[PDB]
């Protein structure tokens, strides 16, 4: 598991892997760990696979009835602060996952989320067991004055320099860029392969 | 809430007569769609017209406007988007709106049924498309369902039921049937009453919910 | 709900005059299968005709007709399913369809004993074939069971009954004796009215339910 | 529930009279052995004769007839049926019937206490052999016990308790006192009536019960 | 339950009533011992006169007599059962008779001060040794216990206990004093009936219950 | 609680009978800004006026005056505030207040559901800035929720409702529209009574309330 | 403890040992563990005492009282269903037993039913500590076209190869015939010790 | 503890020591082990103390109400089946007891039942710790055409063979006879140390 | 246990083994693991015997329920999240298995769910103990351009050759073949060892 989110200037790129494995076997080369859970706000799951999809199914209801109910959309330090509640209200049989929430509001915002409810705003995050490969390359090339081309061609690099590095990472690239334009735009198959060949990488 | 000598329910037609003084309503199915239209009487100066809410959304792809008592008809809404996004969370998707209908009725009948309760002096009409199509549902506060292709609540009721059964035409297109059902709300009123700016909402199989403005609203009126 | 001086039970009378109200329903045994029949009296144009369900099916091998409110009988239907599949998880298949009614019939007894609560208005007829064979039973607002050949419910009871009273050889087919169960439909009404297409649905031992489409029921008419 | 200022419960005597309205029904004791037997008034050709049942088994060594509202019948034969089996799996054996029948006369009273509930408008008679003997009891919907050696319960009452007191020898043979009960349950009707079959059970000591076909009852008839 | 504007509890009054019309039962004192007697007043040759049951036993050292609504006593005989083998479980002996009557007499209070019950319609008295002795109690439906030497309870009540109050010398064996209680009872008649077999049972200090049979009580009638 | 004849709720109207007889109370929206001013009517030298509170806040940039019984007023702004930090806690921000209306109103319409509570006898006005912007609301005993630009509760609603329905422009400035509402307080005045010192507060977007002290009062006046 | 069934063409034969055992030594030399639930129906229990015994006395009330409201007996498969239902739903405070319930509804039945409720219909089972020499014998010596003489002799042989091999197995042995003519009929004490007598076994 | 139960023609002797330890140390020489729990019916607790004295007391109301409530005695095997449905309902949280039942009801019946409410009926039975040597008795002596006097002769022999390989049985032993001419009749001191002094035995 | 499900083009082929073990021992060789849990839909279990029937007769229940209340079937994404909600709302008592949910609604779905809920959609899955040696056939030999015959020829050679290199797998094979023509078809015992002797294996 490899997740990534990236905050521009005005832009959020959310990217991740598509493998679920079970201690070294790869049960499945295709999975789905990056969600919207509203309009202009994603949401990218790590840790064990069943809490995870069961937190995107509560925060995709409870985002949803906010929308209906006061006709605006989240902001996300309230969708971080909520699921912050979620988690730590139980904590003693906790939810083994670690989540990141990233999205428009007035401002782009990249909020982290560990196991027991603890939301960290960061300009970059990553989450999964291929992150500190992901933060070596963040180190050394991201910065703040890039456009959401060059944001989407590093985190492209990022990913794939962690697909070679961790065994528990691999298969095909999600790649989801939210800005307050268009909003959440999760960008096709062929134009992420077709970076990943332009590049000089390996799919 | 206990049986008449002749086998009625007094509390349930005392709340039907609760109805009987709500605002005018219509639903109206369309050629690949649905419609909602709400008599919007506007009374004073004071109150804020941008933020009244009559057709309010249950979901995205659900809508329902509301007859009667209106803090009934608050606490109903609420509810029913309670059960939708609780369907939603369990099954993955809203495939069925008369399973949501049949979910809200069952609590309004579970008042008629109960003493220490009085019933819901509300009616409803749920609109929307789901997996079967675009579908159009009317909910009487004994909890009763009936599926339409048109119809009417509030006060002026009978008036736009006996327009839609001499009128309606099956299926229309969105703006001529628009038309038809505002000049049902126009066929209910008296003539020493005009029309103040109703408010429309309409979906078509494939999208959301289009809540009309009123620049759409006044050139269709 | 209390005793009348004379040992009666005043609102289990009265929801009996609620049951008077209903629609005209038969059910009938066939040779080697059962039958049911339900009067769909269509009201407008604008109902959908289409959607509206009469028989609606407690099981594959399980339906039921209702009458009386039609709020209660929606939700006694409801009890009745999940009943069914409480039956088929717990054993693991639905042998006997005289439990399902008398768990119905338990609930709908069980509202007639405590205060607070008022009787269902509402009576079935329960009809399907299990491993003793095709069996037909009626369910009354006390919570009262009985195993008939042909019975009916609804306002127009009577003529039916004493239709089939003097009617309804034994061991008839199914086209013959659907025929016999629409002339006795036929006798209950007046001149004043017309047959509209009713509802039937008959199964037999083997199969599951033929809910009959509009084809075979105007041609039956 | 509440006493009358001459020290009655009002509700229990209206309850005795929903009790008048029941059938008629005999328990007799044999030398060794007991007897059950019901009025069945076969009312059309429309109900299932085959499948209506009176004498109903508690156990395979008791069973019970009952007079009254039908529902509550029931609902106490399921009772003590449930009672029964409890009884079983503590114990190992069903030794003495006067205390199942004392549990569900122990309900049958505590509805008489306690205000928001009605009693149960129904009075059974218990029958059967125990490690005591073959044994009879009769349960009144105040919840009073009383064992007899031959009763009777339902409309006709007192024409087979005034006919058992001028008759019934104490130890009689199976088929002499089968035929004498069924002479007092010719002496409860009018002669614009006649008997169709009833339905007649028995035990003897060692044995279970041998509910009778009906050659043997148009035989003893 | 509520107060009368002069300080009574009418339900409470209307419950003796209930009580005085039950059968006549005296309870007496013996120089060391206690005495239990009770009107069997049988009324069919069809109801089995070796198992009704007057005086029952709480306890091989308690025994009790109850006059009023049966289905109350048997109800309350039950509870004292359960009472003194609670009793015998927490401490190992029933020391005081005294406190199983004021565990009974809580209960028959406990229902004369909540609303949602009537009181019980009953009247007990508990006879029976203990470490004090020889021990005779009565307990009335509002709950109220005395301790007497000799008392009556049901119909027949001020006969005795004005019998009793000319009679009566204290300590006297126990022939003689049944002698003098059968002669009570029959004070308490009329001469248009005479007593069939009453029931009697006795005890002595060291000894258990020995209840009468009907040699002895034809004997000393 | 329960319906009349005609439709209407008895206990309801009654409490707005309760309502009528309280402090008279204004809310008016500014050119980016809400108001809320408020009768202090002194009745003696005796009552400290420093420390009575009618305009009295849930949240820094929510405040809400009352009008009716003033008991349930404390209970339902102590409601208000509670529910306010609710929604602190579990969200990080108070972002809509119409939602703190509907927890409010949704308490206040579930008095008139439910048997065994009476209505709230008061009528509040929430006003405060949020995510929208500066925002006023009102509240009827019923639970009936309304978004306004000026309202006024309690004796003299109708003279200050007829007086800003001539009156109130809408984009206004502090200063003149603080005279606007106190032109409208003395307008529901007699000119047998003079407005000794009302209270005022005032909100803007981006600051917290500024509760006037009595020179901006008196000064004002 | 031993237990068999055997499924013939229209009989089944179940058969048992009676010995109570605790950990090397007999408590009791003749117990009773060959149980008739209902008129065509019999169970057979094995493991704990304590528990199989509940089992019984809950299953010989529930199939009663199933036969008295719905007066049919209850199908062999709803047996096994029920008494899954009824070991499955506590699970993590089990009963420690293993059990067989054999019977004929149209065609014969035996179904073995393991401590989680796992219900198995099988032609033939086994169940207690001496069940693998059963199964010994019964995959070299059945045949389902036998009579039921040669059923019973087979379960004699079987039962009697078990109580040699295992120690926690002996004393007389209990066969019960199963038949839609007579029912369960339980074979007599001197019938089968004419068997073991015949077969040239050890008793 | 030694507690022995015997079955004869139509008597049942139960026997037991009264010697009370704390796993060296005889703490009471004095105990009392055997219980009358009904007029023909006698109870013999073994295993912990204090949960079979509440067993003790627990049956003997049940027993006494049962037969106020049905003025007939309740049979044996419903005084173990009950006793077994007690002991096995809670199973996990037991009661570390191991208790013989034995009375008459129309034959004589001796019941052992375990911690775990498995009742198993037998001829004769023994529990305790000193159980075994009573078996080796038991075995080699017992014809069940004795007499009572040589029953009662029987378990003396057996107890006071139980007494001097073990060391946590000892004192005064205490013998209950129970026909149905007396009932339950417990011998007094004098009788059986007579009978101990008269076989060239050791109290 | 081994099993399998294929997505082709519009047929989901799924199939099974039909033995049942005890850690050595062939308790049983001749199980049910394949299963219709709806017209369109089937079941397949893996693992614990007996929580995952229970698991089949409950989603029989809720699936007949869902059909009966909305006269359509149940989406399969709906099946595998609800029986994913079911499975996860446990998760610290949980049901021990692995399960895969195939069927048709308007394209063929695979979804695979494991212990604690985390359903995978998949175009090929396996389960159970031998589902690697299926999972190296399926690597080399599947194409989503066959046809239905040598989908099913291709399910027989995988679990033939996991049979063969796994202990707790053996017995007959069960195939079931659903399409929206016929629905859910399982295929004969004749038809599927006519392929087995046809394809030189063994059974």
């Amino acid at each position: 598991t490899t997740t990534v989110g990236i905050t521009l200037k005005d832009a959020v790129i959310m990217a991740t892997e598509r493998r679920v494995t079970m201690e070294n076997f790869i049960m499945h080369k295709n999975g789905k760990k990056l969600f919207q859970i509203d309009t202009y706000t994603g949401m990218t799951i790590a840790g064990l696979v069943g809490d995870a999809q069961v937190l995107v199914r509560y925060m995709k209801a409870e985002l949803e009835l906010y929308r209906l109910q006061r006709r605006v959309n989240m902001p996300i330090e309230a969708v971080a602060t909520l699921l912050s509640n979620m988690l730590n209200q139980v904590k003693y049989m906790p939810y083994m996952v670690q989540l990141l929430v990233g999205g428009i509001d007035t401002a782009p915002h990249v909020f982290s989320i560990d196991a027991a409810g603890g939301s960290v705003e960061d300009i970059y995050a990553s989450t999964g067991s291929g992150s500190p490969f992901v933060y070596g390359v963040l180190e050394s090339q991201y910065s703040e004055k890039m456009t959401v081309d060059e944001g989407v061609d590093l985190v492209i690099r990022a990913i794939s320099a962690a697909k070679q590095r961790d065994s528990a990472s691999g298969g095909m690239i999600d790649v989801a860029v939210i800005t307050r334009k268009d909003g959440y735009v999760q960008l096709p198959t062929d134009q992420i392969e077709s970076r990943i060949r332009k590049l000089g990488l390996i799919l | 809430t206990v049986f008449s000598p002749d086998g009625r329910l007094f509390q349930v037609e005392y709340a039907r007569e609760a109805v009987k003084k709500g605002s005018t309503a219509l639903g109206m199915k369309f050629a690949n769609g649905v419609l909602l239209i709400s008599d919007k009487k506007v009374r004073s100066r004071l109150i804020e017209q941008n933020s009244i809410e009559k057709i309010q959304l249950i979901d995205d792809y659900v809508a329902a406007v509301t007859s009667g008592l209106v803090a009934d008809a608050r606490v109903l809404v609420d509810f029913a988007r309670i059960s939708a996004q609780q369907e939603k969370v369990t099954y993955g998707s809203l495939v069925n709106i008369e399973n949501l209908v049949k979910r809200v009725a069952d609590q309004m009948q579970q008042y008629t049924q109960y003493g220490g309760v009085r019933p819901y002096g509300v009616s409803l009409i749920f609109a929307g498309i789901d997996q079967i199509g675009p579908r159009l549902f009317d909910c009487d506060p004994a909890g009763t369902i009936n599926e339409y292709k048109a119809t009417a609540i509030g006060s002026g009721k009978d008036a736009v039921v006996s327009f839609l059964e001499r009128e309606y035409k099956e299926n229309l297109p969105e703006k001529e049937a628009v038309t038809l059902g505002i000049k049902a709300l126009k066929s209910s009123l008296e003539e020493g009453e005009e029309l103040k700016a109703p408010e429309i909402a309409s979906i078509t199989v494939g999208n959301k919910y289009r809540i009309y403005d009123q620049e759409e609203v006044k050139k269709f009126l």
